[PDB]
């Protein structure tokens, strides 16, 4: 559970997350989905220490779902990201912090804009056109810095994402067993089943 | 230790070795590494025996209380989650646990891997312990969903044998279980010493070993 | 630090040097290590200056409250309060205290409370880093029921030697005399005790 | 730094027969290279036809036995003087042990008695409370010296019937109480020869439907 | 200083003779007679104690020497050369045998070691 | 290990137990700890067993050569000096702790040696894990002008104290008596108070009990003629 | 980490009436991983047999070293080395590496060709000789072997009875050791015949 | 967790036919400094029990106060406080053992080794040991610290097993104890010449002996010992 | 330079060695040949610490080539393996040991037999029908224990080898960038250029 | 260990206790710490017994070889040889040695060589673990040009106190007297010096 990438194009946010889970010297699973839907138009991917990642993600999910029911209203991606950041900033000075890095990809229905937020385990939040955690950015950012436009289509974003994964697969020592790719737009969240 | 479990057409197979060691000294030739949580749920055991025994014996308490309250059998997903949440209570405290929660509920046969970190993975095939790499080799090359109960039982049995042979800390005997919708069925205790020679002759395998 | 208390015919006398050090630097060369916890119950302090001041202040409070309720406390009672604080908080304290007092019924008494917080009633006691060098001298020269003048000489000569050999000790020799007649402070300067 | 644990040596042995059970232990208590006592009882009658020994760090051993004896007393108070069965005692001891999972009783516990069908029973525990019913179990200092001998002479491991040459195993015929005691004595005599912490005396508690009986034997004192 | 004689002092002459060895044998010829006889249950070695002066205590000069508890030696020729060879022979019996095998060497092998030392004084610098 | 040395009227006696251990396991039940440096100079060793053996054999070898060189019987002070200078040089890394005793033309002697190279003189000494048990006996019963018989008794009693009370010591008592103007008498297994009792059962197996895969003759002979 | 238990393995030797026996397992491993089931630990130089447990590279090195030395011994002495003499040679050779030792547990077994007396001996890694009358044990299951030998052994066993005793001592000890097993060999040694027997055992 | 500061060395004891004997020296050491010479380390409880304590002296004084409080507490609402409901050696030991184990279980031990010697109501000898770890054991002879290594071997020669107890008189037992104290004075660097000895007998009750000295010492042989090997003068 | 496998079939020895070389967090090369020809019918593959592997391998190569020229004769695989073992046993007690594990695959022309020797950095030598170093055996030996026969053809050996690599590629966390496969038989050494 | 050397009118006297310890165990209670390196040049040893024996043996060798070539060495020369060994090998030695000797020209002399291998010529010297407790007593009681009997009493009383307080010191008090008249050994037992 180490690779997560995100890219915000014209009308959508695309999140790509690796499928591998390793216990010791053995790869236990090659189809793991490192993501949770927080609301119909907000998706969060995650990576960090074993256990903490899913526990934190599900805890956030429960809280946003609770808010949605109470107010009969979907929080904006910005509001959700701020809530998540505070929880991590809270957590870093706890007895045992939650070692979890996240990307939040959401489509704001009010502003009609896609939004990508990158938050690390310290509670360091930034809004970006594209982002990553760990070492993923070391391999991929030079390609994204070169090819990225803000007026890219979803299809062009997927093609640039394929190039990023290919570079990861070439130069990265670990085998991460490919990625699951999900798109967040005005119509909601869907998974690209062939990548 | 070597434990495995896998999903297939007519349920899930669970196979385990039975060795316990204290350094190089073999303390036990015959520990039971499957816990009969209840007649419909099984749990494997690797890591700390006490943690596995205590927390899964307690899981059975919770699953029984669940059925009394709701008047319905607990799912494999829910049972596996109750267990994973007990672990997260003692996170960072040193618990050592790695087991496969095996069962049959409404969604069919189910199999969840749970460890001390709180990890909770659904899957078709899992193996844990010091000899898991050897068992995976036999499993991956021979596994089909289209397996018969007879062939599936042998596959899990043969996969533990592979580990018992090569891994110094795995051996003693093999315990087989077959999990159906009507409950788990025990398929005996099988001495590795006797099983090795039997399998060598019939199968022709282990040519490098003189018999 | 070099401290001692000595019982004699008319009561007890406490003695001390005046040097406090931070490593090899003398942070105070005119320290008063003879500390009053009650009218005629005093103590000599060694170890952590913070700890022994904190302890002595708490004891002074306890004995002041004791006096308001039950009248003048005995020297044994004062030593017991010191011990309770030193023993129960032994993990977090570095204190070596000698307690000395004068009753009319019991006369002069001396109690030493070393690091562990044990109590030992003695005819005389020596403590502090400089005491090591005068175990021989004090054992050979102490007599019971000495006069005031003899006891002053004994303490003066003893602490003189402790100061001479111990770098952590020095300055002036302070003394406090506890008798029926009252409380008398004495001070002896280097030019006096160095030529002994 | 303060070490809350110690090692008092000692070796114990539990064997389950067909309608009986024995729990044996040496009576020597030690620290380092010194003998504390040549006769310090280590196997205890806990009532309800159950015998117990908690070998290793003697302070934890005595504490656990004391608490289990107490648990038997309160089981009678709370459940109308019902007899505590060996399986119920075993599960109860697991909870006593696991209750201190993060500051364990530094002992290897063995209990012996009869099950509810009258058959011989032995249960074996690790320091944190994992347990199992077993036929044969040695514990403590010389456990590694004794268990291989028991595998061979109780379960007839690696023994085949003459003439067949490995084809037919030696059949697992049942052993009498006299036969088991012989194997216990020879186990401890052999352990005494080769392990410095084993010696002085051997005390055996034998459990049958008639009750608990004791037997004592001298061991070498060097 | 330093031993600058790193070359052989014994060399082959045109006729194939090693002069210094022949001359050493001549010195042996001038030496006092010594003999040895082997029996079925023992061996005897003997020589004359040719005392250089009657004032000399000839008991203090040992011509027959113990090498090991089961091996003895006698000589003819230069006495001082013999004495140092006995010192070396006693030591080599320990260093090259007893400290390795925990027993004294057999006669033939101790002889072989002494022989080697004498050979080297015939070739070394 | 328990080893002692005791002076008496006309000589000196040394003694030792016979248990050698690796950790809590008894490796040998009848070990020989009384080593010979020379015919009338004997020593007993505690600590690292190989070191006590090796250092004794080395100094013993050099003592023998020295004796042959000087035409004199070896002296205890020579063995002592050679042992200590060897052990000092290795700064305690050679873990030999020895009690050295013997008779020579100068008289009778008794010394102890520590692994770092310090030596001591005494009329009674003890070394090893059971030295405190042995010394307790020696301090209780030793006197000046002991006879040969009294010294042997005292020495063996001191070893017995170690045998019974020290877990590092056991089995038998070995003794060596060195008297002036006499041959040293080595008394191997002088006391035998720890014979194992008969076992309850015979464990001789029926022939054919063990399963065998292959049999073959091993050629231990050299290459044959013809 | 511990060099004496990385590879695993065991050796046991016993004396009988006019005979000796020496036996060993066949396992070589890398800690938990079993690598070879044909790694014999008993060698012979003439009529003297040497078993070696411990670090496998040192087992091989020492065998080659003692073959080297016993071959030179034979050429010079004009006779085969005896068990008593070879024992001293092993001790001497191990002690010369006092402060950088071979991590091994050697065991000598043989019959003196002149006296006919059975002989066994054991060593620690630095050369200390254990010359037992009854039996010698070595390896990662030495505790187990001590337990087996102490109860199973009796003096003056006939060659074919000694075979059963030493075999059962090895097998059952190895089955209580994770790092021993994977086959076993037993040598039965008489004054002028030696029989070698491979035993059938569990392969886990 | 702490470290002992002012400490007391060995306590030694044994059973004899009609009771028990216990002894301990009067020193309070401050590391290698022999600081306090008038420390009583045998503390009687009633007329049937003596508790001997080694190790940390501040903790000993605390235990001494607990035992004093125990006697006070037992007398409360107890008409038979000096008869059938008096404190037994077994009651006193079990209490101390409970305290010692509880304190080690909180990682804050009383840094001591304790021997409780006494005679029960029925005349039975009581002798049992407890230390900072809560470890307890009984034996015909018991000793702490150095005494365990040097005294026990000597005392076990008198009473080697249970059957030797009735054959051992009070004179023989006291003689053995006194000799052991001499041996400890020869060989323990943290011992003193002055010691106390207590006898608890089922007939003659508690006899407490103070200000005893080690006597009949052998030192004369030292005059002949010269050098460390080769020195003659 | 981690994974090296070996299998001895009827008439040949097959060595398979990974192609990856990693410096830090970057894979520098995906075509590295971790092998040296010691003689016409003897091949050695290697794995261990960076630098030491090639240096040791080339040093061995030079020595065997020197022997070949001096005697005009090819040493037997057994003789070469013994030489190599001694050099490693020598090296383990050196000031700075050579941290190198090797497989030696040779065809003995005298005996007309293939031979595979496994030697680790300690100088631990074993002759095997199939072998590996490090953790490689943990994944592959159960397959080899099951499928291996001594009468296998070269083609069957390659098929069993493919199965071993596939299992490695599935359950190993590291991407080792495939393997180079070489065959040693009576005709010498050749490389399988499509694997 | 408690050792001292004291010059007096007729020469010098060396003094020592006889206790050697391994931790708290007394490994030897009758040790001879007064060692002869030459006829009338002796030393008192403290620190590592192995080191001080090794050093003393080497010095004895050096002074024996010196004597064969150049005649009787001075006490200063002996101290210099001790110093050379202690200073040059300071990293690998734990030795505190007092050197004392009698010449006819120089009479009684005392040199102390502490841990670092420095040399200090003194009228008297004290060393060893027990010396700390008698710095006061010895400074107050030492006079120059004392008689033999006075010097014996001074050393007896001094080492008595050192033994009394230091657990690492004890046993008998050994003394060696160095004068023109020759070499005299003295021994004093516990029953004598404990009652002082
Ligand atoms: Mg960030
Ligand atoms: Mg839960
Ligand atoms: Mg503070
Ligand atoms: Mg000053
Ligand atoms: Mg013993
Ligand atoms: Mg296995």
């Amino acid at each position: 559970m180490d690779i997560i990438l995100g890219i915000r194009v014209q009308d959508s946010v695309i999140l790509a997350s690796s499928k591998a889970v390793t216990r010791g010297i053995s790869v236990l699973k090659d189809s793991d989905d490192k993501t949770r839907q927080l609301s119909p138009h907000t998706l969060m991917s995650f990576a960090g220490e074993a256990g903490d990642t899913v526990q934190f993600a599900e805890y956030i999910q429960a809280n946003i779902q609770l808010y949605s029911i109470r107010e009969d209203y979907e929080l904006s991606p910005q509001a959700v990201s701020s809530f998540v950041r505070q929880e991590l900033a809270k957590s870093i000075r706890s007895r045992r912090p939650y070692q979890v890095n996240v990307l939040i990809g959401g489509y704001d229905k009010k502003k009609n804009k896609p939004e990508l937020y990158q938050i690390d385990y310290l509670g360091t939040k930034v809004e970006l056109p594209y982002g990553a955690h760990g070492y993923s950015g070391f391999y991929t950012f030079s390609l994204l810095d070169h090819h990225y436009r803000p007026d890219m289509t979803t299809e062009e974003g997927l093609d640039l994402l394929k190039l990023c994964v290919q570079e990861l697969e070439k130069r990265m020592p670990m085998d991460f067993k490919g990625v699951i790719v999900k798109i967040v737009d005005k119509d909601g969240i869907r998974q690209v089943d062939d990548f | 230790t070597t434990t495995l479990a896998f999903k297939f057409q007519h349920g899930v197979i669970a196979a385990v070795d039975s060795r316990a060691s204290a350094g190089s000294y073999i303390s036990a030739l015959r520990v039971n590494k499957v816990i009969e949580i209840n007649p419909y749920l099984l749990g494997t055991m690797s890591g700390c025996a006490a943690d596995c025994q205590y927390w899964e014996t307690l899981l059975a308490k919770e699953c029984r209380l669940y059925y009394l309250r709701n008047g319905e059998r607990i799912s494999v997903s829910a049972a596996s989650k109750l267990l994973s949440n007990m672990m997260c209570q003692y996170r960072g405290m040193g618990l050592s646990m790695g087991s496969m929660i095996c069962g049959w509920d409404k969604k069919g046969p189910g199999l969840y891997y749970v460890d001390e970190h709180g990890t909770r993975l659904s899957g078709n095939m899992f193996s844990t312990g010091s000899g898991n790499t050897y068992a995976y080799g036999v499993l991956d090359s021979n596994y089909k969903w289209d397996l018969s109960v007879e062939d599936a039982l042998y596959l899990g049995k043969r996969s533990i044998l592979a580990a018992a042979h090569r891994d110094a800390y795995s051996g003693g005997s093999v315990n087989l279980y077959h999990v159906t919708e009507d409950g788990w069925i025990y398929h005996g205790n099988h001495d590795v010493g006797e099983l090795f020679w039997k399998v060598k002759e019939e199968e022709g395998s282990f040519n490098n070993v003189i018999g | 630090t070099s401290i001692m208390a000595v019982t004699f015919k008319d009561g007890v006398i406490l003695g001390a040097d005046s040097r406090t050090t931070t490593g090899a630097y003398i942070a105070n060369r005119v320290t008063d290590k003879l500390t009053r916890v009650h009218d005629k119950i005093w103590c000599c302090r060694s170890g952590s200056a913070a700890d022994t001041q904190a302890i002595a202040d708490i004891v002074q409070y306890h004995l002041e409250l004791y006096t308001s309720q039950y009248g003048t406390p005995s020297t044994e009672t004062a030593a017991s309060v010191f011990k309770e604080l030193c023993y129960e908080n032994k993990d977090n304290l570095t204190a070596g205290i000698i307690v000395a007092g004068y009753d009319d019924k019991n006369k002069g008494e001396v109690y030493t409370i070393p690091l562990g917080g044990s109590v030992h009633k003695l005819p005389y006691a020596i403590a502090g880093s400089g005491s090591t060098f005068i175990y021989g001298y004090c054992d050979k020269n102490f007599r019971e029921n000495m006069s005031k003048e003899e006891t002053v000489d004994f303490i003066k000569h003893s602490l003189s030697q402790a100061i001479k050999w111990d770098g952590s000790s020095g300055g002036v020799i302070r003394m406090v005399v506890l008798t029926a007649a009252g409380v008398e402070r004495l001070i002896f300067y280097p030019d006096e005790y160095e030529q002994l | 730094q303060f070490n809350p644990y110690g090692d008092n040596g000692g070796t114990i042995l539990g064997i389950a027969g067909e309608d009986f059970a024995v729990l044996a232990g040496d009576t020597r208590n030690i620290t380092d290279y010194s003998i504390n006592s040549r006769y310090e009882p280590k196997v205890f009658d806990c009532g309800d036809n159950i015998v117990m020994s908690a070998n290793g760090f003697a302070a934890d051993g005595d504490a656990l036995v004391k608490r289990f004896k107490n648990s038997v007393k309160w089981y009678h108070f709370d459940h109308n003087d019902k007899k505590l069965s060996i399986n119920s005692a075993a599960r109860n001891i697991q909870h006593l042990l696991y209750g201190k999972r993060f500051f364990p009783y530094y002992v290897h516990t063995i209990i012996a008695g009869l099950d509810e069908d009258g058959k011989g029973a032995v249960y074996s525990f690790d320091p944190v409370g994992s347990y199992e019913r077993e036929q044969c179990r040695a514990g403590g200092a010389a456990a590694s010296l004794i268990m291989p001998f028991l595998d061979n002479q109780v379960n007839f491991k690696n023994q085949y019937e003459p003439g067949t040459n490995g084809k037919v195993k030696k059949p697992l015929k049942y052993l009498s109480v006299e036969e088991v005691i012989k194997l216990v004595r020879d186990s401890f005599t052999s352990a005494t020869e080769r392990h410095i912490q084993v010696g002085d005396g051997l005390e055996i508690l034998i459990v049958t439907k008639d009750g608990v009986r004791k037997e004592f034997y001298e061991l070498k004192r060097d | 200083m330093t031993d600058r004689y790193s070359f052989s002092l014994t060399t082959f002459s045109p006729s194939g003779k090693l002069g210094q060895i022949d001359y050493a044998l001549t010195a042996v010829k001038q030496g006092v007679t010594s003999l040895g006889i082997k029996a079925t249950n023992g061996v005897v070695i003997a020589t004359e104690k040719k005392s250089s002066s009657p004032l000399a205590m000839s008991e203090t000069l040992s011509k027959v020497s113990l090498l090991t508890p089961d091996i003895g030696a006698v000589y003819s020729g230069m006495g001082p050369d013999y004495r140092v060879l006995v010192d070396k022979s006693r030591k080599v019996a320990h260093t090259s045998y007893k400290r390795i095998y925990g027993e004294y060497p057999p006669t033939k092998l101790l002889v072989s070691e002494v022989a080697k030392i004498m050979q080297e004084a015939t070739q070394s610098g | 290990t328990t080893i002692v040395g005791v002076k008496f009227n006309n000589g000196v006696v040394i003694a030792a137990d016979t248990r050698s251990t690796q950790g809590p396991i008894v490796a040998d039940k009848n070990c020989a700890k009384l080593h010979r440096i020379s015919p009338k100079i004997w020593c007993a060793g505690a600590g690292t067993a190989a070191d006590t053996e090796a250092v004794t054999q080395l100094i013993g070898s050099n003592i023998e050569l020295h004796s042959l060189y000087t035409s004199r019987e070896p002296r205890v002070v020579s063995a002592l000096q050679m042992l200590k200078q060897h052990l000092f040089k290795y700064q305690g890394h050679i873990g030999a702790y020895l009690i050295v005793a013997g008779v020579d033309p100068t008289g009778s002697h008794l010394f102890s040696i520590h692994a770092h190279g310090s030596t001591d003189v005494g009329y009674y000494l003890s070394l090893g894990s059971g030295s405190l048990a042995a010394m307790a006996v020696l301090e209780s019963h030793w006197k000046q002008d002991l006879t040969k018989e009294e010294a042997i008794k005292l020495a063996s009693d001191a070893i017995q104290a170690g045998i019974w009370n020290d877990l590092g010591s056991g089995s038998n008592v070995d003794v060596c008596v060195m008297e002036i103007g006499k041959d040293a008498e080595y008394l191997r297994n002088y006391l035998t108070p720890n014979v194992r009792e008969e076992k309850q059962k015979s464990y001789k197996f029926p022939r054919g009990t063990t399963a065998v895969l292959k049999e073959s003759i091993v050629n231990i002979c050299d290459i044959q003629e013809e | 980490s511990d060099p004496s238990s990385i590879n695993g393995g065991i050796v046991v030797a016993m004396t009988g009436k006019d005979c000796v026996a020496i036996a060993c397992d066949l396992r070589l491993g890398s800690q938990s991983l079993g690598v070879s089931n044909k790694f014999e630990k008993i060698f012979h130089y003439g009529h003297v047999f040497l078993g070696i447990t411990g670090l496998a590279t040192d087992v091989t090195t020492l065998n080659e070293m003692f073959r080297y030395k016993t071959n030179l011994y034979k050429l010079k002495e004009e006779r085969a080395i005896e068990p008593e003499t070879f024992t001293q040679l092993v001790s001497s050779s191990l002690y010369e590496r006092r402060f950088g030792p071979y991590f091994v547990g050697p065991v000598v077994a043989g019959i003196n060709s002149k006296s006919g007396k059975p002989f066994i001996a054991g060593f620690d890694l630095i050369g200390c000789i254990d010359e037992a009358k009854d039996f010698i044990v070595s390896g990662t299951a030495s505790d187990q072997l001590f337990g087996m030998c102490e109860s199973l052994y009796e003096p003056n066993l006939e060659p074919e009875d000694l075979f059963e005793t030493i075999s059962q001592a090895l097998l059952n000890a190895a089955d209580r050791d994770a790092l021993s097993g994977w086959g076993a060999v037993v040598y039965i040694i008489k004054k002028d015949e030696v029989v070698k027997r491979y035993l059938k055992m569990r392969q886990d | 967790t702490q470290q002992p500061i002012v400490t007391g060395t060995s306590v030694i004891s044994m059973k004899y036919d009609n009771g028990v004997i216990i002894a301990a020296d009067n020193l309070g050491s401050y590391g290698s400094l022999l600081r306090f010479n008038g420390v009583e380390r045998l503390i009687p409880v009633g007329d049937n029990t003596v508790v001997g304590i080694s190790g940390d002296i501040s903790d000993m004084q605390h235990i001494e106060r607990l035992l004093k409080d125990l006697v006070t507490e037992n007398a409360y609402d107890n008409p038979l406080a000096d008869a059938e409901e008096a404190l037994e050696p077994s009651y006193i030991f079990e209490y101390l053992a409970t305290v010692m184990y509880q304190r080690r279980s909180k990682m804050n031990p009383l840094w001591n080794a304790i021997i409780v010697a006494g005679v029960q109501s029925n005349g039975d000898q009581f002798l049992r040991y407890v230390n900072l770890l809560g470890v307890t054991y009984s034996s015909p002879t018991l000793a702490t610290g150095f005494g365990a290594h040097m005294a026990n071997p000597l005392l076990r020669k008198v009473v080697d097993r249970e059957s030797d107890i009735p054959k051992t008189t009070v004179q023989v037992a006291e003689e053995a104890i006194v000799n052991a104290m001499r041996v400890l004075y020869y060989r323990d660097a943290r011992s003193s010449r002055n010691f106390s000895l207590a006898i608890i007998d089922k007939n003659t009750g508690l006899t407490f002996k103070k200000n005893l000295q080690v006597e009949n010492m052998k030192w004369d042989f030292a005059k002949d010992i010269k050098g460390y090997g080769t020195q003659k003068i």
